């Protein structure tokens, strides 16, 4: 008289807190409650009331032939930091599983606008062992922390959570045996480019700019001899960004303002020397005060595209 | 500023529903919490919003008896108390929470409101 | 059925290791936890002390011992010795001694002068409030000798709170849980940030106004340079002890109000050398000193 | 990117037929290529696309094994084989390429969508 | 800094009482850092009690067995050492003295600012 269907899984997911993004491995970490429900056959409980099973006494259960099945986190790290869990058996046959779980989440993050970036934190659950023909998810729900005040976080949530439930076909796998059921959450956020527009983004303008005032100078000896100065400062900033900003396999927004920063005062330079030994009328071509910020920006601006 | 009402003298068992009115620079009623005094008394705490979505913080005392709601259209917040006693009577507040880590301690909100009376005999 | 009361005690051995960016911190403490349960027979009719290992025995046997959960802790506690001591009246005390990083909201933006509020909440893991309720908290903090030598400042005895949260999506009254919460204020130790960070920031940054004192226009411009230079340096000392947070401190607004006066300077300084030999204007040697101390204050409105 | 869907066409419950999505321009592989369907006042719905790991495909909830993505990469295409059709699956069927991010079901990470292929079921 | 003046010994006989106290005056913040000591002729300094780590603490001589008790009154900068079932072994000078630092509560080295000390005489 068994019930060969498969079993529906109900899932809800608490997201208290998403946090450490490791740029390099485009990993991040979520701490939060995984509850998962479904319906077996009814039993007996003390006082016809819910029965409560905490941490290891779950297992003496699992012993004696309760089915608890396993749900991998298949986007996670490592073995994720398993806190408390329970498991509530009604007298019905409904049985709630309850866990609060801490773990290291990978996904495909993309850096290059940063620090204006855009990024999708992404939770993706799986069953470990059992196929859509014995295991399938009806529902996914998702709850997240109640915000006060975004100013101070790192990162804005834009949205409310995204959630998919879909089917992955396994070719490496009876027939229809090969298909297990898959949960998707997806939390779509913003970074917040405050701290990173007034203490780097600013100053780094300021020297640049600052560079452009060579040209001011009265003599060939000291418009070259400053220039030396003020690619030192560029350096001197370029470690002052490296030592805080995230490590990246490619360039960023405030990457390729040093990189211009350096381009603009090595082109002075070829300037500077081309005005002087080119002729013996060299402080008049040296009156580009203007004609070197536009082009600076100039070529800036078609670098945005 | 924040401005409440909805006080009065109400007989024992009956019920209230306070209402707390935001202005200002306020993205959501989350921040608010509800508070009351009684004379001689020090200001405690009643109800404001848990820190994940769905729960509900109340005060030990409340049991209960009153239900804090939020209309996030009209930016307000509504304590709706039920089953009053003469304990519960005391003005009360309606502040706004800036900062801290401690939904529970008056010292982290500001912009109180006038404050309104519950009698109850 | 009435509920169990559960009186609770926690000592706090120690807070540190703040993780700024993270808003984490250590703390090593015990936890008690006394609840009275049915009468039993024990040893020569004494208390019976049960220790680690040993507990598992009694829990597989039928006692009960529900699990309190750190509602702020993340990941699993470092939880070293456990026992527990059941009496023949059927009070039973649990006791563990722990470490664990726990979280809360904090808020660096007047750092050296920051003040924070480290929160340990407490909550049981399974049972509502009409099954097990706290009717008491009771904390126990370290007894300072002197403070001089600390980063952190506590200001108070420990705050406690013991309240009730509804959960919506637990659908009659069997959706509220008991909760504690403990509160240790504490203000950041500042001197060290007074007298090597914050001191030196101001003597860089005054020194800059030296250039108007320069006869020169070359002077004065070139010399710029070397400030913007200095302000730089001293960039990457602030990056590499300072904390990492994603927003600006005070220190950072004085970094950022520095760049902003030696850039003016320049401008000024070429401004000067182009508006009629303008000495006179050269003659900003208060003008510049006075503007930054004004706009230095209102910096400081948080 | 140019792509170009084919196959569409009528067909009776129960029937069958075979989409093809032919890619022109600057692609790294059919991985990120995926189906897409929108009926009529119906938001356009995630179908099929290849798996993050070698031999995994994900599949819509509706798919319910009927329906099996396949690739000839030196070709530059994929192929979607529709069994046992039913009336519910009347559609139009673009053909999108993933342009980033990590939700290969999200409609709004995919981009170079095709002038589409109608399918009808009656 | 500080000075330390202590009060409150005599004559008793054996099984009798005696609550000696400590006063201090100076740069001092806390009665945390101040610990009780005796020293009888014949024998070194050795320590007796002082306040522990933890709130609600307290460090007391092996020697002590429970008999005595130290008491504080933080608001008057004092400390009390209520002595009872006294032996004819706790016949000594008891000096109060206020931490300087180390981090040992039980070493005499770690303290300083004694004070003239009380005597504290048991006959049987
Ligand atoms: C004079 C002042 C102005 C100079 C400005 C210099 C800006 C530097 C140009 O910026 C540089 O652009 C090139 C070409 O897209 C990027 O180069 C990259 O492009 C793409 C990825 O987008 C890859 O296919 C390519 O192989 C890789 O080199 C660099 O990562 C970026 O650093
Ligand atoms: C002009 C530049 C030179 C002037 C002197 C230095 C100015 C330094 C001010 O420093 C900068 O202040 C601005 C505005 O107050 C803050 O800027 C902030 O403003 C608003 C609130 O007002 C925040 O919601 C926002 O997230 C952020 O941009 C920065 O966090 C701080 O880095
Ligand atoms: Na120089």
């Amino acid at each position: 008289p068994v019930d060969a269907r498969p079993v529906d899984v109900s899932v809800s997911i608490f997201i208290n807190k998403i946090y450490g993004v490791n740029t390099l491995e485009q990993t991040y970490k979520v701490d939060g409650y995984i509850v998962a429900q479904w319906t077996g056959k009814p039993r007996k409980t003390p006082g016809d009331k819910p029965l409560i099973v905490e941490n290891t006494q779950i297992e003496r259960w699992i012993n004696n032939g309760l089915w608890v099945p396993a749900l991998e986190f298949i986007n996670v790290v490592g073995s994720p930091d398993t806190g408390n869990k329970r498991l509530m058996l009604f007298p019905d046959g409904r049985v709630i599983y309850n866990a609060r779980f801490l773990g290291s989440f990978s996904n495909d993050m993309d850096f290059r606008l940063f620090p204006f970036d855009r990024q999708q934190f992404v939770l993706e659950l799986e069953p470990f062992s059992y196929n859509n023909q014995q295991l399938r998810f009806s529902d996914i729900q998702v709850y997240t922390e109640n915000i006060d005040n975004e100013e101070i976080d790192e990162w804005w949530i834009r949205g409310k959570a995204s959630t998919h439930i879909s089917d992955i076909r396994y070719d490496h796998l009876q027939p229809n045996q090969n298909e297990f059921s898959r949960i998707t959450v997806r939390i779509d956020a913003v970074r917040n480019p405050s701290y990173y527009l007034w203490s780097f983004i600013l100053p780094l303008g300021l020297i640049i700019a600052a560079s452009w005032s060579v040209f001011w100078l009265e003599s060939f000896s000291e418009r070259l001899q400053t220039s030396f100065t003020c690619m030192l400062t560029v350096v001197a900033y370029a470690f002052y960004t490296s030592n805080i900003l995230p490590r990246l396999p490619y360039t960023t927004v405030i990457d390729q303002m040093i990189i211009a920063g350096y381009g603009s005062i090595f082109a002075a330079i070829l300037l500077i020397i081309f005005a002087h030994h080119r002729q013996a009328d060299d402080l008049l071509i040296q009156r580009s005060r203007l004609a070197f910020p536009l082009g600076f920006l100039a070529i800036g601006s078609v670098l945005v595209i | 500023q924040l401005q409440e009402s909805g006080g009065g003298l109400v007989q024992a068992g009956g019920s209230l529903r306070l209402s707390c009115a935001a202005s200002g620079r306020i993205f959501s009623t989350n921040v608010m919490g509800w508070f009351r005094q009684a004379p001689g008394k020090e200001r405690e705490f009643v109800a404001t919003v848990g820190r994940i979505g769905g729960s509900t913080v109340y005060a030990d005392f409340v049991k209960g008896r009153f239900t804090l709601s939020r209309d996030n259209a009209k930016n307000m917040v509504y304590l709706q108390m039920n089953s009053l006693k003469p304990e519960d009577t005391a003005v009360y507040y309606c502040g706004a929470r800036i900062g801290g880590s401690d939904r529970l301690a008056p010292e982290n909100y500001g912009y109180w409101g006038q404050g309104t009376q519950v009698t109850v005999s």
